[PDB]
């Protein structure tokens, strides 16, 4: 007879149809995936089309609903992430102007070519072209040339588009009783009505900006040693007191350092630990690749793959005459089946990567036994911290030398622990201030602290004070700089990959305080800890029903994300920088521009 | 003084209850609308289901699964019906959840056998085998051993539904998807319930008896029907009438008696001393 | 679907002494010249046993009587037949759909023998046709019961075909029965011994043999026998009018508790029989 008995019915109905619907839709997805034809794409967009209108319906159903009179946290949760009404509170016309204008630069994006100005019979893409002379070329003409032509043709065509999309969008998320767009996404991290563990949305970007204070002095000594090695491929390029050029970071826009470990290798002599050769000489396959991962997890203490995941997953390409979507992918269809998609070849990357996708099915199995809403991890960057943390504990030389893939007479040596250091540096710290940057201009455009006159001067000031990086030449209101990235032309958020790579660090250090590991933090194995595995299936298990820093607490210890953890990861690596720099000058100053 | 051999005789197995045709049985009912077969007047051989490997669950509840030949009961009641592989734990005294207050609830004294096998080659399509239902909304619990096929529309809130769907108002059954890429758990799980009752009327349900073998010219005890003597079996050269059983000398002491398998009468003599 | 029966003048009962008949074997045990003394329901040798008729005159008493009648310890049911005008007995306490019932009929197919709580009738019978085109029978509209419900006992017997015409002249056959409930057990004896009688059985001396032990935890305390009816072209009659019944009596005699001396000969059958009262 009450609000909430009528609510746990309706959750209930909801629990049974929903169900069984995004099932079908997940089959459509996986049999269009793994099969590309012109029937499987209609039958995901049928599939995919009533699964959208079952959601509206249901949406528009459970808004009846007060969310005052509930008192139950598990409802109340489900009937909030329910009542989601975000691109139906606005106008038809407005809705449909900003779903073309989400269309036109997904195509602009996607469909963006530049053509050579010596030779316009063959043009370049993005993918096979500038990404491969952004990492592979050395030269300063041709990257500048590149750098400047993807700002050029693609961000002059979003100025407009995304001058309406933030409004669209602030005028969408003040719909729905929020004051920006960036606390649109900032709602992702909140969560109320329970004491201790509640969790503001400005408090977020406190948190992160003392993270970032905090993590700043081992940034600044990167960039100074990155500097230092780059003086010397550019002679008189970059300046030993200035920032590093926007084209010279092995990106196209400076997001992973990782191309630029050719470049600064602390020791060269040594090679990286590499297992390929080890791997094809002892007969390796994608099934016995997946049956190690599925072992090293069953050390950890987690359950088996289930029969499904071995009769109904593709671990190897098809072949020619059927085609298939390439990309490692982790599929939970639902009803307690399991899949993962991906055309794993004979290759230590493919080892890390299957181990990651096996992290992300363990993590989905985990939370099966919840209901279909909160069937989620606990926050957006869980998911990604718990494939990261068992990569990055299947990728030790222990690891390895016991499985049997490293010889047992191999020794460990310092020098190739500070070119392992310096390669996980390179692509996981190097990606956090730009991260930073990037979401801190998007919250800050969407709050509306920088007029639309000032976007792209902001930006530079902000990636020029707050990064190591300055534009080479001077880019007008009309290059809009920011929006040639992906995340950002197709509205992602971005603070994600920030909170996920403090959360892999976290979990890694408390997972191997609980396994009784002494010494380093990079060099921890938790393969045979079935403490640690409890203690992170204790966390697992909550899913989305339990807040975060619940799971925070149960994971770690700690109910708000630290820093401490990723200090401690890189600290040898930390005096090896400082060690280094001697004579280097640590820092930059904003005043320096090669124009 | 020393009869060594023991010899156990009774008449031919004969009758065996149908336990093929729930068990076999091709197409199952849901579990809302469970059959409850009646079995009686036949010996049921329980050895053959508790050694077969193809029964996942074969708890019993209240009695021993070795003893089950050894015992009599007036009639046996089995319930058939399909059921989720994540709710089989669910048909058992004491359980809560939507099966057990909504479909089918066991007694807390029950006693019997559950036996449940998995059954994903035969009622699982491709496409969604949408042929079985559970009732998910009811507006109390259901008693031991009740069915309930009513399809009114669950009233959930104050507003009076009008036999229709809408607010408040949801259809009592909902059907299951069992689809055959579906894990364990979701697997259709085809479950029989074999409910012992025992009342005043006679005994028609048993264990088979076993039967061993005869010998003769040899001091053994023997037991045929209810006789449990000691003595040596021959060949006799009498003839019973059709229905007698045994018989006595004049001593009133147990002389001869028929085999129930062989129908032949056989002398018994005290084993002298 | 019953029809009662009209055109059934109704006659005093008539009683008739019965014989040394009624003595069957208390138990499956073995004897051989010797007299034992049992101590079981048996029958008297001389007491009142209710005659019941049913014949069919040319004109100017029909009788078709068929009551139900009590069963106190046990019923001694003697039948004198010459074209097998008793097809059953409907056993059990008030013969409602409330409690369950004994059910034992023959329609010239199979024994039925069926424990149900039937919804029975006050004239259940069966009927005949006297077919003058392919000169058979092929006896039809079976009525016994109309409403039959939580059944707990079945047992059909082989196809066959009996006699179902209609004989002229004397008894040619004698089924004697003696039903007993005890134990939750029904016990059935039975005994056929054919005879050649108008009326008023002749005296001798028939051991009943047990021919079933049906185990079914019913009360009995009243049965009815099933008789049949005949019906042919020269019949007046629509709905309840219009049959005639064959010439056929049964008898029924009560069992009380008392002591007897059983003689047995060299084969282990009974000969003769003392009452001590
Ligand atoms: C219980 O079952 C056993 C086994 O079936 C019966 O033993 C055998 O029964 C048959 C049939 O009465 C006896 O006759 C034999 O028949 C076969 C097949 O027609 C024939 O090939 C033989 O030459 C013989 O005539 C047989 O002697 C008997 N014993 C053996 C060792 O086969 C037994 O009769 C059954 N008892 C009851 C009470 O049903
Ligand atoms: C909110 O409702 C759920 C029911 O969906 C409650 O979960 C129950 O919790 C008790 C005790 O922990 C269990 O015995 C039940 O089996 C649970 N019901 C389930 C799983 O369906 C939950 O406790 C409620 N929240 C609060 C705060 O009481
Ligand atoms: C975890 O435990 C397993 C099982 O005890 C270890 O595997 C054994 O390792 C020893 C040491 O080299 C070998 O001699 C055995 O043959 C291994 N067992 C098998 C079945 O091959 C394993 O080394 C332990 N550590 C890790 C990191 O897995
Ligand atoms: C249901 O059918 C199966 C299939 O025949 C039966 O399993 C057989 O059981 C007998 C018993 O000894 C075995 O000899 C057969 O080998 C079994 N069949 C197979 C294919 O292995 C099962 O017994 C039947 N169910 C019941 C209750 O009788
Ligand atoms: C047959 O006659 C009887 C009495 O003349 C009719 O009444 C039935 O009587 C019996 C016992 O006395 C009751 O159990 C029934 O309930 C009575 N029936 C009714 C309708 O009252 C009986 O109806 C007659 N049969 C037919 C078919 O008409
Ligand atoms: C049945 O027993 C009685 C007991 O005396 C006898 O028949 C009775 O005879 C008298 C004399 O006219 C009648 O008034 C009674 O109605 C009769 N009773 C019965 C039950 O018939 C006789 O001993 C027995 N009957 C016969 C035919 O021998
Ligand atoms: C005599 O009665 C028996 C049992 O009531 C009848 O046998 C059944 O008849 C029905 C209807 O014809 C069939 O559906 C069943 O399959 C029969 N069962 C058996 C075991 O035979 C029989 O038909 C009746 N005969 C007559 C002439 O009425
Ligand atoms: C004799 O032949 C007749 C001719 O049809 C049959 O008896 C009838 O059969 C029809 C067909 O089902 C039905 O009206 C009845 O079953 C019978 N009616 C009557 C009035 O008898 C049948 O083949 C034979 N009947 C007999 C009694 O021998
Ligand atoms: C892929 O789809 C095509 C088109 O229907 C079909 O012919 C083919 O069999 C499919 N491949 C597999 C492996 O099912
Ligand atoms: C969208 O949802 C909010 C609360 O979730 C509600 O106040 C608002 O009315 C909804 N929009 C429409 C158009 O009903
Ligand atoms: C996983 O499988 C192995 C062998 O296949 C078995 O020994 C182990 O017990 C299994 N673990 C489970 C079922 O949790
Ligand atoms: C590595 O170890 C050797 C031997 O202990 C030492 O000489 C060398 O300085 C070390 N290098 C670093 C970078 O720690
Ligand atoms: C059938 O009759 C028996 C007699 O005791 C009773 O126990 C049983 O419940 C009845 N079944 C019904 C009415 O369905
Ligand atoms: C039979 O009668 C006895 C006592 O007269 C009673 O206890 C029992 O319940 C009765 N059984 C039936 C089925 O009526
Ligand atoms: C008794 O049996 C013998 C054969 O065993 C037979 O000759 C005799 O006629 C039988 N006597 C009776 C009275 O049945």
């Amino acid at each position: 007879s009450t609000i909430e008995e009528q609510a746990k019915t309706f959750l209930d109905k909801f629990n049974h149809e929903a169900e069984d619907l995004f099932y079908q839709s997940s089959l459509a997805s996986w049999n269009y995936n793994t099969n590309i034809t012109e029937e499987n794409v209609q039958n995901m967009n049928n599939a995919g089309d009533k699964w959208s209108a079952f959601l509206k319906e249901q949406s528009t159903l459970a808004q009846m609903y007060p969310l005052q009179e509930i008192q139950n946290l598990t409802v109340k949760l489900q009937l909030q992430a329910l009542q989601q009404n975000g691109s139906s509170v606005l106008s038809e016309d407005k809705s449909k102007r900003l779903n073309t204008i989400l269309n036109t630069m997904s195509t602009i994006y996607s469909t963006g070519k530049v053509c050579n100005p010596d030779n316009p019979q063959e043009c370049l893409l993005l993918e096979p072209g500038l990404n491969e002379i952004m990492a592979n070329s050395l030269d300063y003409n041709e990257r500048l040339w590149a750098w400047e032509s993807w700002r050029s043709e693609v961000g002059k065509q979003l100025r407009p588009l995304y001058e309406e999309y933030v409004v669209l969008k602030n005028e969408m998320a003040r719909a729905n009783h929020y004051e920006d767009y960036g606390d649109y996404w900032r709602g992702d991290y909140e969560v109320n009505g329970v004491d201790g563990y509640d969790y503001s949305r400005g408090q977020l970007i406190e948190d992160v900006e003392h993270t970032f204070e905090e993590i700043k002095p081992l940034y600044e000594h990167l960039h100074a040693y990155v500097r230092a090695k780059l003086m010397n491929a550019y002679p008189s390029y970059i300046s030993p007191i200035g920032c590093l050029p926007a084209h010279l970071l092995g990106d196209m826009w400076g997001r992973f350092w990782t191309n630029l470990y050719s470049l600064t290798v602390p020791f060269g002599q040594k090679p990286n630990i590499d297992v390929t050769d080890a791997m094809v000489d002892q007969a390796w396959d994608a099934q016995r690749i997946f049956k190690e991962a599925e072992k090293f997890f069953v050390s950890v203490g987690l359950p088996n793959m289930t029969q499904g995941f071995w009769e109904n997953s593709m671990l190897t390409d098809p072949g020619n005459v059927q085609k298939a979507v390439c990309h490692p992918t982790a599929w939970d269809l639902g009803k307690g089946d399991f899949r993962i998609l991906m055309c794993t070849k004979v290759t230590m990357d493919d080892f890390l990567t299957a181990h990651h996708e096996m992290g992300h099915i363990q993590y989905d199995m985990a939370y099966a036994a919840q209901p279909f809403l909160l069937r989620n991890g606990a926050n957006e960057g869980f998911h990604e911290a718990v494939g990261e943390i068992m990569s990055l504990s299947a990728a030790t030389p222990k690891h390895l030398k016991s499985i049997g893939l490293l010889s047992p007479d191999f020794q460990e040596d310092n020098e190739t622990e500070i070119n392992f250091l310096l390669k996980q540096a390179l692509t996981i710290v190097g990606t956090l201030p730009f991260t930073y940057m990037l979401e801190k201009w998007r919250w800050m455009v969407f709050k509306g602290e920088i007029p639309k006159d000032q976007w792209m001067k902001k930006w530079w000031e902000m990636k020029r004070e707050i990064v190591g990086v300055v534009e080479p030449v001077p880019h007008d209101e009309t290059y809009c700089d920011p929006a040639s990235l992906f995340h950002v032309s197709n509205d992602y958020s971005f603070i994600r990959y920030y909170t996920r790579t403090l959360y892999q660090f976290q979990f890694q250090e408390a997972l191997c305080q609980a396994a009784k590991h002494e010494g380093p933090l990079h060099k921890c194995d938790i393969s045979n800890s079935t403490e640690a595995g409890q203690k992170l299936f204790n966390m697992l298990r909550l899913g989305k029903s339990e807040p975060w820093t619940l799971a925070l607490e149960n994971v770690v210890g700690a109910k708000n994300m630290n820093v401490r953890p990723l200090l401690n990861y890189f600290e040898p690596l930390f005096t090896w920088l400082k060690d280094q720099n001697k004579n280097s000058f640590v820092g930059w100053s904003t005043d320096w521009s090669p124009y | 003084v020393q009869p060594t051999e023991s010899i156990v005789r009774f008449p031919n197995i004969t009758n065996l209850c149908p336990f093929g045709e729930v068990f076999n049985a091709t197409r199952f009912a849901s579990v809302y609308a469970w059959n409850r077969k009646r079995i009686s007047n036949c010996v049921a051989d329980y050895s053959v289901l508790y050694n077969s490997a193809s029964f996942s669950t074969f708890k019993c509840y209240g009695v021993s699964p070795t003893k089950l030949n050894d015992l009599c009961f007036t009639n046996v009641y089995a319930d058939s019906f399909v059921i989720r592989g994540d709710e089989v734990r669910q048909i058992a005294p004491g359980q809560t959840g939507k099966i057990a207050d909504y479909n089918y609830k066991l007694p807390d004294d029950f006693t019997g056998c559950v036996i449940a096998w998995n059954s994903n080659n035969l009622d699982s399509k491709v496409g969604g085998n949408y042929n079985y239902l559970y009732r998910l909304f009811r507006k109390s619990n259901l008693k031991p051993f009740e069915r309930d096929i009513s399809t009114e529309i669950y009233q959930a809130g104050s507003t009076p539904c009008n036999g229709v769907e809408g607010f408040n108002c949801y259809f009592p059954l909902q059907s299951y998807g069992f689809q055959p890429t579906n894990g364990v758990g979701y697997q259709p799980y085809r479950v029989v319930v074999l409910s012992f009752e025992l009342l005043h009327a006679p005994a028609t349900v048993c264990g088979p008896k076993k039967s061993t073998n005869l010998v003769k010219n040899k001091c053994v005890n023997f037991n045929f029907n209810g006789l449990t003597g000691t003595g040596v079996l021959t060949e006799s050269n009498k003839k019973f009438l059709p229905f007698q059983q045994f018989g006595r000398d004049i001593a009133d002491t147990t002389d001869a008696v028929r085999d129930p398998q062989t129908l032949e009468i056989l002398d018994i003599t005290p084993c002298s001393f």
